[PDB]
RNA sequence: CGGUGAAAUUGAACUGGCCGUGAAGAUGCGGCCUACCCGUGGCAGGACGAAAAGACCCCGUGGAGCUUUACUGCAGCCUG
RNA sequence: CAGGCGGUAGGGGAGCGUUCCCGAUGCCGAUGAAGGCCGACCCGCGAGGGCGGCUGGAGGUAAGGGAAGUGCGAAUGCCG
RNA sequence: GUGAAAAGCUAACCGAGCCCGGAGAUAGCUGGUUCUCCCCGAAAUGACUUUAGGGUCAGCCUCAGGCGCUGACUGGGGCC
RNA sequence: CGAAGCUGUUGGGAAGCAGCGCCAGAGAGGGUGAAAGCCCCGUAGGCGAAAGGUGGGGGGAUAGGUGAGGGUACCCGAGUACCCCGUGGUUCGUGGAGCCAUGGGGGAAUCUGGGCGGACCACCGCCUAAGGCUAAGUACUCCGGGUGACCGAUAGCGCACCAGUACCGUGAGGGAAAGGUGAAAAGAACCCCGGGAGGGGAGUGAAAUAGAGCCUGAAACCGUGGGCUUACAAGCAGUCACGGCCCCGCAAGGGGUUGUGGCGUGCCUAUUGAAGCAUGAGCCGGCGACUCACGGUCGUGGGCGAGCUUAAGCCGUUGAGGCGGAGGCGUAGGGAAACCGAGUCCGAACAGGGCGUCUAGUCCGCGGCCGUGGACCCGAAACCGGGCGAGCUAGCCCUGGC
RNA sequence: GAGCCGGUAGCGGGCGUGGAUCCCUGGAUGUCCGAAUGGGGGAACCCGGCCGGCGGGAACGCCGGUCACCGCGCUUUUUGCGCGGGGGGAACCUGGGGAACUGAAACAUCUCAGUACCCAGAGGAGAGGAAAGAGAAAUCGACUCCCUGAGUAGCGGCGA
């Protein structure tokens, strides 16, 4: 092309900021009557508080901060049909997960809402939804056992 | 990007004979001879992709113009130029 | 830097920097690049001396350094040095020539 | 740089969707009032009107 | 009187006084009172004058020490 | 056209002035870059911007926007 | 460490020697700001703080989306 | 080794220009008497390295290492593990804390034996301690290089100038200032001032407001000398006003200054509260203070957009590129968990009750706004470590003296 | 490739067309100080055993010499070699020793920190290193550096 003065597309500005000035409201601060700017001026994170901000409270959910581990189950994944009703050929993981979207699932659940075509597809273990949606209206197969 | 610009760019005079001769290919004078023989001087500015070190270590010295080979794009330079030439639409990358 | 630059008098020649006119070489250093060859007028007013042909004021002299130059071969222009495979000496030599295997 | 969000704090507290700064309160401690009579039995959740903001923060790696 | 020639301090000035007024002890502000220009060598009354960022003092969840039957240990004595 | 307009901190709107980038194998430039002394015209509310003279002695960087050790009366500051 | 004793002396200063560095130690400690301009212009209160010339949330000054006649000021009208 | 025109007129001088001729896998950069591809040094490139010697790959490679199974049938890294206490490391500060080395005593066993899957028994699994050697892919800098939106000589490096010197110290220690004539010194000839010093001329000299604390040379501080002011006189002093009083415009006026009259409490930091003898203010110049990394997190032009985004490499990049899926947020929630589900959790409960749904999101730069960071700016007496330390003061210690 | 006498700079006198000027690699030199190492020894100043060599008588001084060193292997009993090695080196190694301020808006666990920093061998590297592993998977298959996991698990007056 060329360099027609390619300012900008609308709104951006790097707002950059200064040392000390005369002009307009230059050098200034607000506060006062609140002391905290130090060398290491408090960071700031959160901070404050001057009242445990709160914090006179309690943990009652007891089942973690134990130390080595943490709780070890292969992986729990569900789903829903307002998905991918769209194709099939062969509605089976991997296929799917494994690729448009969504992540590993060593156990499969299966539900949602929406409608589809009742078509069998991996089932790990599934809901009675689809049973209806699948039955003597649908397909559904099995899981694991190896 | 360079998709809408040098369409507009093509309102300019692109075209790229996508591999075109000139001579000895290592000869820069020669090159231009080809400059000449299609229609360009040095005033509107332009650029190109040659694969091949042969037009490479020959288009030596690229003023006003191009003389590229491998693959880096510099659109840029070119919006201080106009027109150009291509290597195959594959070399641009499928 | 480095020490790079020509030679000896022979003929070298003047020429016109904003002097004009072309001679014989003389002396030259490479240091600096300074050297002398006549033409050149300047002079270096002495001190309170007496010595020498007597006290202050100087006399005739030269100066330059870097390019501005040239050699000897009269009428057409002039080249450079080629080199030898078969011909006279052995496969070595070079003494400024017109184009051919003189000067 | 990093800043390894904290799990005390996380050990508790949630954001139900909404953003809401709920969580669990303070009381029923399994009495820690005696008197056979009748009360203790009260409690719950709750959010927090203006600290809560805050809090939701250092936790924005961890979630 | 010839000769050689610093200093700490160093906003700036064209710095009276009274009676009075303004952070409550001004030439510098009133109003009223005087005061031709520059000198010299004198007492410093003030110039809250210098230089010292109160050290008594209260201030710092600021510091250093000694010591007790504070609270915690090193010691080394001890005790199986 | 009603309106608004003092206004510490704070919080917006820009704009301005201030050193590298490409543009720089583009363009002024010794009938001068750059420093400057001067300017009592013009443009800028300002920011400044100019804008031209005389001293001035070797380079500059267009529109543009792209990057920012500056937009410094001072802290009995550093230094000279 | 020494110390015919104060607590003194140790490169003139010594209740803890100095070179050199562990760190901007630190720090609610003290002092710093230079372009133009242009819009609202509030606290010196409440709660809780080993908290009190510090701090959380609040409230009166900021910006944006949204809703909008309903708002602030007003007669009466119940009803305190 | 290398690549290819000049020319006159003017111009100090010509890298000024026209008319045009030119090598150009090579128009990088340093440059030679004023803003130079064809001009001194180079830059595509491809020649080749040694005698000296000399760092090693590839090649070859030498002595030094390389069959299978079947039953007999005894045999293997000890004060060693495993106990124990005090343990350190491990994210592991005692804790339900194994395993690593354990300092202390105990204290075996060697394969139908022996360690770990984090307590004591029982199933199952990969390994075999108490010998030691071991490359590669890893860190690093005074310099060599390069380059480097690296600084560019009150910088930067302390430092481009004979500094780690002058210097201050006792040691340790600590630390300065100080670059710039010019194209060429060509560096001043000569003769009257004359103490050498320091002068005037002249000359060179494109240039002596060019000559040696010389580049250009401002600012505080300097009066020659000029012009407007002044000895009745009261003031943050400056201002505004008619007036007069010397340059410049035919004119219009433009000026400079000031008489008097009026008018006038400054300035930088603190706070119910300022001008204030509450602080600071030598004076002028000159240096000076929140980026930025990373990390968190609201907006903005955007693109993709249930979908929306790949590190560390590898070819390649003058340059550039890049090819190169492991790592995120959502695509749900909620629940101690088991795990249920657009719904979850309490509860015996169909019920009650607080957390659920067109939730477009997603990553860019810019920026808010934070986390480590010292992240604003320096600074207070000290605490830690190591070095210096009694060529002074001490006490005795050796011996000379008075 | 034909200029040199370091630069700075001469008075003063010298070399390359048998080929200098100058960068070089092997190696002949190099006092005493310099771990220095016959011995002393506020280094850089200072006395020796012994053989041969000079002047010279012996000497004295001149010379050469050769003579600390410990250790393992060597070498019989004091005998003799060999190496190593003290010593050296900007970061980066290994190890052994190992703080306090600061945070915790006090403070004693915890923090900084196994950081600062001392001492310790070696290499350019170093350290490390080949499963009595990982861990749950009909599994993987030495050790080092980066990729994330994961700021998750967890540690924790579960406080920072």
């Amino acid at each position: 092309d060329l360099r027609p003065n390619p300012g900008a597309n609308k709104r951006r500005k790097r707002v950059g900021r200064g040392p000390g000035s005369g002009h307009g409201k230059t050098a200034t601060r607000g506060h006062k009557g609140q002391k905290s700017r130090s060398g290491g001026l408090k960071d700031p994170r959160r901070f404050e508080g001057g009242r445990s901000t709160t914090l006179m409270r309690l943990p009652k959910r007891g089942m973690q901060g134990q130390v080595p581990g943490e709780i070890k189950r292969p992986r729990y994944q569900g789903v829903n049909l307002k998905d991918l009703a769209r194709f099939e050929g062969e509605v089976t993981p991997e296929l799917l997960v494994r690729a448009g979207l969504l992540k590993k699932g060593y156990r499969l659940k299966i539900l949602g809402e929406g409608e589809a075509k009742p078509l069998k597809v991996v089932a790990h273990a599934f809901s009675k939804s689809a049973l209806e949606k699948l039955k003597a209206a649908g397909g559904e197969p099995v899981l694991l056992e190896a | 990007g360079l998709a809408m610009a040098v369409a507009d760019r093509a309102r300019e005079g692109k075209l790229l004979l996508v591999e075109a001769f000139a001579g000895v290919n290592g000869k820069t004078k020669e090159f231009l001879a080809w400059a000449k023989e299609a229609g360009l001087d040095g005033s509107e500015s332009v650029l190109l992709v040659t694969g091949n070190e042969l037009v490479r270590r020959a288009a030596r010295n690229l003023p006003w113009v191009v003389t590229l080979a491998p693959e880096g794009l510099n659109v840029y330079d070119i919006v201080r130029t106009e027109r150009l030439v291509m290597d195959l639409d594959a070399w641009e990358v499928f | 830097m480095r020490v790079k630059m020509h030679v000896k008098k022979g003929d070298t020649v003047l020429v016109a920097s904003g002097k004009y006119k072309g001679r014989v070489g003389k002396v030259k250093e490479v240091l600096p690049k300074k050297y002398a060859v006549i033409v050149e007028g300047v002079n270096i007013v002495k001190k309170a001396v007496r010595v020498s042909p007597k006290y202050p004021q100087g006399g005739f002299i030269e100066k330059e350094a870097p390019l501005h130059a040239s050699k000897v071969r009269p009428i057409c222009p002039a080249c450079g040095k080629p080199t030898r495979v078969r011909k006279k000496f052995l496969e070595n030599g070079k003494k400024i020539r017109v184009c051919a295997k003189c000067g | 740089p990093k800043m390894k969000t904290h799990k005390g704090a996380k050990k508790r507290v949630k954001i139900t969707a909404s953003g809401k700064v709920v969580a669990m309160k303070t009381g029923k401690r399994h009495l820690n009032w005696q008197k056979s009579g009748k009360e203790i039995r009260q409690k719950g959740r709750k959010f927090v009107l203006a600290k809560p903001e805050a809090e939701r923060i250092k936790l924005l790696l961890p979630y």
